[PDB]
């Protein structure tokens, strides 16, 4: 299988997404135009996977955008790469979801959610071999969050043995826009639970530590941000796009991440960190990166991963490097730490290796973690769901969408579940 | 897209209309007569702006606006004056005889007369929105048409419009200005009445405007000219974030949702600054720090009452001009460790902050001076219930001995009007107390 369709919703989710495809254009060496230029044909060899072949020879995104406002689209499409996306793959309300997640899943969402799915299928059509789906959105808005979700259980429907992969960002007050942002997560993590087969948790908590206490930027922007996300979106998506050996679909990398069913959220880190423009000129020894790439400051998930244990880890290091270091120092890492992995999975950290570094970069390494500790993002998460709640305080804003009380009760309490499944695995 | 309908009801909600478009005119480069050079594209457009005004294919900038009393004589002088090429003679509507500061006259006896026809020019406005998000309704408290004639309007508009968003700029009567002694009857009977009609509602004290013209700008004994010029400045910093955008402009709904926690609180403390006279800010710039901090100061406030004896449960500071996110955290840090700032412990205690980076304009002729940056504090606060509760003891104290009831009666009222407008506001003095009690 070849072919993943690509579709960001709502101002972060196009944001993010924008970014990742500028980001991996420039990797396989495709041009504002859709042309390439590029030297290597490693480049080309899965080009596939994330872009169409219309003759030009030009190479366009398999890449739909979604949003209820026509705001953050203009933005795209006026942007660096904007020419790029294939203009039918626009797909935009005019009234907006407020950051209210029963606008985006009931209502006004409703209202649009039809014409995304004629563009998916139109898309998922011209596939050999469709692996699946890769939402990038919020949780804490309307439109990525509640629309986001309302999308992936009608994909779901229609698509029911493909793999549903998502890069969600969490919300932080640290980083925030409404005090309803809890509510929206709660009401989407519910949803991603029953519904995806894997999840990248992108927390805006760790993402702003890092720019803080790391990058020193003493007040980061959204741009910031956004950098840490599409570096370790490139990487998380390295075995997909190149050449290679494991976790080169979707489902192998599914297969080999997820033990059980719900526990399907994954820790992403990266190493060197690196801020935006201002560049690094020493190289990390390979020593470097396997110890920076493990560290809780480089972890783009806000949880402290001694707090828990490690399921199943996948490695990416990337740029030209000696294999037999990678291993050697892979393998330091396991049995300095082994009361960290689970022992009741035998070879539970698996490493691949690929030529081609990053822009900027001479060498890299992509983290991919399956951790019980991820519990400390959804009781973070419940608590200041349930601040709220217990008062019912801001609730209007969702009954008067329709929604009763009881859906929020049920969407905490699946919530909770999920977090005492994980304190299950962590002491077994 | 995004329309927003204004309308001006009464003398006080005229006069702020006035002085509101007038500055919204200067703030965008729109000339008396409707022209604005600096927009190209003639006839139409969907720039921010054009929320607040429609465009003629002769180039004329219309406020999307209607104005509405009882009486004639304020309306013709917006129809005689300078800027009346602005308005269209079927947006300024006006009876013959005022509801004479008697709600029951604007609400019923008088105000049924002219109803339709204002809500027949309300729908020609809506008719040329392609997205229309709702109303802001400018009216007083204490008058009979800013009461009556406004409560039954914005009954109308529930039915016509359903539950598109309406929101009040409401002038709360004082002392020194008021022109009834039944002000607090009508203040009650109206705030009861359009309480379920409202999303939102600015009340602005017109003692506080009056101590801060007299206090801060050094004028003897301030006129409603006086009175209003700051009152614009105020209804300004709120709706620029619809009027112009920008990479860190938040828009007001985005605020509004923080600010109402339950449908029926929702009326803001709005707080503003810098207010100086051009004698005292020649010389001294007011840093982001300096004016974020007068946010603090109750003395800046646009209702009388004391948030260091209650409880937030929002924040929001809305800054124009110039300003950047990097002070105003600096400055919010150090507010934190120095101020009396006590959230409840249902809500959380971040700041929401929107930067607009164009600067406050000042009117010709007026009396603030022109800075560089300024702020609107929106909280949302307990304290804000001791303005009700001011009015309903002076309602009380002439309601137990009937004063001045026959002048309502007579006009078809039942004193059961009375008590039921009264007990709601006690319930409502009740809400705002349950709201600031921990949980369990
Ligand atoms: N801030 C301000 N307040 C005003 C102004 N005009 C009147 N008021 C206040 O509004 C109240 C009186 O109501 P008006 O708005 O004059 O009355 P009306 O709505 O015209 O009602 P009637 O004349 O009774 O039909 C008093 O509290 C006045 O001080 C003004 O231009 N500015
Ligand atoms: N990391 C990141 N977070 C964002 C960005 N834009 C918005 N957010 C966060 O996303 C949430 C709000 O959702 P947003 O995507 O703006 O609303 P939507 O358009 O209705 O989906 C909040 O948690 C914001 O902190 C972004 O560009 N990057
Ligand atoms: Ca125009
Ligand atoms: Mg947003
Ligand atoms: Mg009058």
């Amino acid at each position: 299988m070849r072919e993943i369709v690509h579709i960001q919703a709502g101002q972060c989710g196009n944001q993010i997404g924008a970014k990742f495809w500028e980001v991996i254009s420039d990797e396989h060496g495709i041009d504002p135009t859709g042309s390439y230029h590029g030297d290597s044909d490693l480049q080309l060899e899965r080009i596939n996977v994330y872009y169409n072949e219309a003759t030009g020879n030009k190479y366009v995104p398999r890449a739909i955008l979604v949003d209820l406002e026509p705001g953050t689209m203009d933005s795209v499409r006026s942007g660096p790469f904007g020419q790029i996306f294939r203009p039918d793959n626009f797909v935009f309300g005019q009234s907006g979801a407020g950051n209210n997640w029963a606008k985006g899943h009931y209502t006004e969402g409703a209202e649009l959610v039809d014409s995304v799915l004629d563009v998916v299928r139109k898309e998922s059509e011209s596939c050999d071999c469709l692996q699946g789906f890769q939402l990038t959105h919020s949780l804490g808005g309307g439109t990525g969050s509640g629309m986001g979700t309302l999308l992936i259980s009608k994909i779901r429907e229609e698509y029911p043995d493909r793999i549903m992969n998502t890069f969600s960002v969490m919300p932080s007050p640290k980083v925030s826009d409404t005090v309803v942002e809890p509510y929206n997560a709660t009401l989407s993590v519910h949803q991603l639970v029953e519904n995806t087969d894997e999840t990248y948790c992108i927390d805006n908590e760790a993402l702003y530590d890092i720019c803080f206490r790391t990058l020193k930027l003493t007040t980061p922007t959204y741009g910031d941000l956004n950098h840490l996300v599409s570096a370790t979106m490139s990487g998380v998506t390295t075995c997909l796009r190149f050449p290679g050996q494991l976790n080169a679909d979707l489902r192998k990398l599914a297969v080999n991440m997820v033990p059980f069913p719900r526990l399907h959220f994954f820790m992403p880190g990266f190493a060197p960190l690196t801020s935006r423009g201002s560049q690094q000129y020493r190289a990390l020894t390979v020593p470097e990166l396997t110890q920076q790439m493990f560290d809780s400051k480089n972890m783009m998930a806000a949880c402290d991963p001694r707090h828990g244990r490690y399921l199943t880890v996948a490695a990416i290091f990337r740029g030209r490097m000696s294999m037999k270091e990678v291993d050697e120092q892979m393998l330091n890492v396991q049995n300095k730490n082994s009361s960290y992995f689970v022992e009741w999975i035998p070879n539970n950290v698996k490493t691949a290796v690929c030529d081609i570094p990053p822009r900027g970069l001479k060498m890299s390494a992509t983290f991919i973690g399956n951790s019980t500790a991820i519990q400390e993002l959804f009781k973070r998460i419940s608590e200041q769901f349930t601040a709220m709640f217990r008062r019912k305080a801001f609730l209007h804003w969702y009954t008067g969408e329709g929604m009763d009380e009881m859906e929020f009760t049920e969407a905490e309490s699946n919530m909770n579940d999920l977090v005492s499944e994980y304190q299950q695995y962590q002491d077994a | 897209m995004r329309e927003c309908i204004s309308i001006h009801v009464g003398q006080a909600g005229v006069q702020i209309g006035n002085a509101c478009w007038e500055l919204y005119c200067l703030e965008h480069g729109i000339q008396p007569d409707g022209q604005m050079p600096s927009d190209k594209t003639i006839g139409g457009g969907d720039d921010s702006f054009n929320t607040f005004f429609s465009e003629t294919g002769a180039g004329k900038h219309v406020p999307r606006a209607v104005f509405v009393d009882l009486e004639p004589t304020v309306i013709d002088e917006v129809r005689t004056g300078t800027y009346r090429q602005l308005f269209h003679p079927e947006q300024l509507i006006t009876g013959k005889e005022d509801a004479a500061n008697n709600y029951a006259r604007g609400h019923y006896t008088i105000g049924k007369e002219i109803i339709d026809l204002v809500l027949d020019r309300i729908r020609k406005l809506a008719d040329q929105c392609t997205g229309l998000q709702g109303f802001l309704v400018f009216h007083s408290f204490g008058g009979g048409t800013g009461s009556g004639f406004t409560s039954l309007l914005m009954e109308r508009l529930s039915v016509d419009y359903g539950k598109k968003s309406k929101l009040e700029f409401s002038i709360y009567p004082a002392p020194q200005v008021s022109t009834a002694v039944v002000e607090p009857y009508n203040s009650i009977l109206t705030t009861h009445t359009t309480l379920e009609h409202s999303d939102c509602a600015f009340m602005v004290d017109n003692e506080a405007i009056y101590d801060i013209c007299r206090r801060n700008l050094d004028i003897e004994r301030p006129t409603y000219t006086n009175l209003n010029r700051l009152i614009s400045q105020i209804v300004s910093s709120i709706t620029a974030s619809l009027r112009f955008d920008g990479a860190l402009n938040v828009d007001l709904t985005e605020f509004q949702t923080n600010l109402v926690p339950y449908p029926r609180i929702h009326f803001p403390l709005a707080t503003y600054a810098p207010v100086i006279s051009a004698e005292k800010a020649y010389h001294e710039q007011l840093s982001v720090a300096e004016i974020t901090n007068a946010c603090f100061e109750p003395a800046n406030q646009m209702v009388k009452c004391d948030p260091r004896h209650g409880k937030y449960m929002a924040c929001c500071l809305l800054y124009r001009g110039d300003v950047v996110p990097k002070d105003v955290n600096a400055a919010i840090a150090t507010i934190k460790t120095k101020r009396s700032i006590q959230f409840v412990d249902w809500c959380p205690t971040g700041f929401k902050v929107g930067i607009n980076y164009q600067p406050p304009t000042v009117v010709p002729g007026g009396d603030l001076a022109k800075v560089q940056r300024a702020v609107c504090m929106l909280s949302n606060t307990t304290a804000i219930a001791e303005a009700w509760a001011r009015l309903d003891h002076k309602f009380d104290l002439m309601y137990a001995k009937r004063a001045f009831v026959h002048w309502y009666v007579g006009e078809g009222m039942e004193e059961g009007e009375f008590s039921e407008a009264r007990e709601d506001m006690a319930a409502l003095e009740k809400d705002y107390e349950e709201v600031g009690v921990d949980s369990v």
